[PDB]
């Protein structure tokens, strides 16, 4: 009944200092369905993001994808903001760039 | 292609 | 590892606001390829991968048509469900359902399922012999009761064994590019020491099943090795890794090695 995100932030292509390309938080095995998830650049949201759209897997658990273009850059620091019920504070789990 | 009917609990 | 078509449902009521959120999707092995939301400007069933636009308007306005019953009986579904486990009209709740069927050596079916689940936990299932359900508790048990009354998995073994391979046939040809070709992954490995640690990383491939494996000298050694949940790409791919800790001297004597039906390639830094 009750279970908790397991979050993921990682790009689509090798991180290459000054060269395209998207970062992903992927949110999964989530439990109910309501979320908040927020993508940042170094502690604002960005606001040019769409997701995927919200499903769910074998285990009766929800799963999203949320992401955005960017060009990765040595000073820049980017994360992911994730909200759900079953946790007190708002997760921040930053973009490790080997990870 | 989606079955048709769903079935009432 | 045979191909499966599977249609995922839920229901999540919203008290106070209006009439329960309803999300149906449709999925041939890792590829969603049909999405329906009652949220969305124009609730109606629609493409979710390029071989499906193929299919004509009636296709569309029936599959439609038939998911926009589906939501009705969920709605439905909801409250009989919060009047079986006697439960106030204020939670939000969540009735989840899926189908599917799965593709046998020649053609017809290997494994067909139905099933539900109530606020997380599972509640109705369709039996293997497609002929029968396990209930969950006594409030599923009502409903077992219901469709053994009305005949009702006959219905559903029909479309499990004849539409439901069919289909998934008549798809997987439409879509033999991507649905049955095979994307390998681009592995490689690289370093980060901290004292040193050893990263094993595959890229875009196509399913994403795969297992993953580092040897120490000899064979398998699976105490410390990091096991991240295996995430998508953002196109059609996907993307895993696995990774160890090894004293910065022997570090070559490791070779993470990886398997995937698109032989087992072996590989190290």
């Amino acid at each position: 009944i009750q279970r908790t995100p397991k979050i993921q932030v990682y790009s689509r292509h090798p991180a290459e200092n000054g060269k395209s390309n998207f970062l992903n938080c992927y949110v999964s095995g989530f439990h109910p369905s309501d979320i908040e998830v927020d993508l940042l650049k170094n502690g604002e949201r960005i606001e040019k993001v769409e997701h995927s759209d919200l499903s769910f897997s074998k285990d009766w658990s929800f799963y999203l994808l949320y992401y955005t273009e960017f060009t990765p850059t040595e000073k820049d620091e980017y994360a992911c903001r994730v909200n759900h019920v079953t946790l007190s504070q708002p997760k921040i789990v930053k973009w490790d760039r080997d990870m | 292609r989606i079955i048709p009917r769903h079935l009432q609990l | 590892g045979s191909h499966s078509m599977r249609y995922f449902s839920a229901a999540v009521s919203r008290p106070g606001r209006g009439e329960p959120r309803f999300i149906a999707m449709g999925y041939v092995d890792d590829t969603q390829f049909v999405r329906f939301d009652s949220d969305s400007a124009c609730p109606r069933m629609e493409p979710r991968a390029p071989w499906v636009e193929q299919e004509g308007p009636e296709y569309w306005e029936e599959e439609t048509r038939n998911t926009k019953a589906h939501a009705q009986t969920d709605r439905m579904n909801l409250q009989t469900l919060r009047g079986y486990y006697n439960q106030s009209e204020a939670s939000s709740h969540t009735l989840q359902w899926m189908i599917g069927c799965d593709l046998g050596s020649d053609g017809r079916l290997l494994r067909g399922y139905e099933q539900y689940a109530y606020d997380g936990k599972d509640y109705l299932a369709l039996n293997e012999d497609l002929r029968s359900w396990t209930a969950a508790d006594t409030a599923a048990q009502i409903s077992k009761r219901k469709c053994e009354a009305a005949n009702v998995a006959e219905q559903r073994r029909a479309y499990l064994e004849g539409t439901c391979v069919e289909w998934l046939h008549r798809y997987l040809e439409n879509g033999k590019e991507m649905l049955q070709r095979a994307d390998p992954p681009k592995t490689h490995v690289t370093h980060h020491p901290v004292f040193a640690t050893l990263r094993c990383w595959a890229l875009g491939f196509y399913p994403a099943e795969i297992i993953l494996t580092w040897q120490r000298d000899g064979e398998d050694q699976t105490q410390d090795v990091e096991l991240v949940e295996t995430r998508p790409a953002g196109d059609g791919t996907f993307q895993k890794w696995a990774a160890v800790v090894v004293p910065s001297g022997e570090e070559q004597r490791y070779t993470c090695h990886v398997q995937h039906e698109g032989e087992p390639l072996m590989l190290r830094w």
